[PDB]
């Protein structure tokens, strides 16, 4: 009952392979830190920790396959897949969007439903809608934020926290 | 720190996909 990163592929992997729903993905956003000399102030940023993909035009195809190739370098690409992939490049500083309000206030936010997301005012929230998800979470940990996200509409469940609370650490 | 986050997730990502 005290984690740390060597186990947090396996625990992502367990969140949802062992859950009852349909969840196509698991993220962990890890806290990092930028000090700013202007005011001196060291702000929370949180960014890629890691992550599980669970999963299910020509010229946008084309543009994903060379991308996916050329990452392969150093067949279709869905969409979810490439909202997984265009995730880890994304960063959030405290108090500020979906994972940024989660984090700061020590929230569980769920957003079950397309409406639910496009109201959020949060934009990753929206982007996720665009790439065909409906239901996306963010519950905040002692080191992090995980999120999940699914394409289909989810409610809220027990058993699902139950194992949130098993595989992340809490203050 | 971040970029080996990042290429450690995508390392993975990209062998499952070949599956």
């Amino acid at each position: 009952p005290q984690f740390n990163e060597d186990t947090l592929q396996q625990r992502l992997q367990a969140l949802i392979e062992s859950a009852g729903e349909n969840w196509t993905y698991a993220i962990f956003w890890q806290i990092s830190h930028d000090f700013d000399s202007s005011t001196g102030d060291n702000t929370v940023i949180l960014g890629w920790g890691d992550g599980y993909y669970k999963g299910e035009n020509t010229a946008e195809q084309e543009h994903r396959k060379r991308v996916i190739r050329e990452l392969n370098s150093l067949e279709e690409v869905t969409d979810t897949e490439w909202f997984f992939l265009v995730s880890m490049t994304q960063s959030f500083v405290n108090g500020v969007g979906l994972p940024g309000e989660s984090f700061l206030n020590s929230r569980v936010i769920w957003l079950s439903g397309s409406g639910a997301l496009t109201g959020s005012g949060c934009e990753r929230a929206g982007q996720g809608q665009i790439y065909g998800l409906k239901t996306m979470v963010c519950i905040a940990t002692q080191n992090g934020v995980v999120e999940l996200g699914s394409s289909e509409v989810i409610s809220q469940s027990s058993d699902l926290m139950h194992k949130v609370n098993n595989l992340f650490n809490f203050n | 720190s971040v970029p080996q986050a990042r290429k450690a997730s995508l390392a993975r990502f990209l062998e499952k996909r070949k599956e």
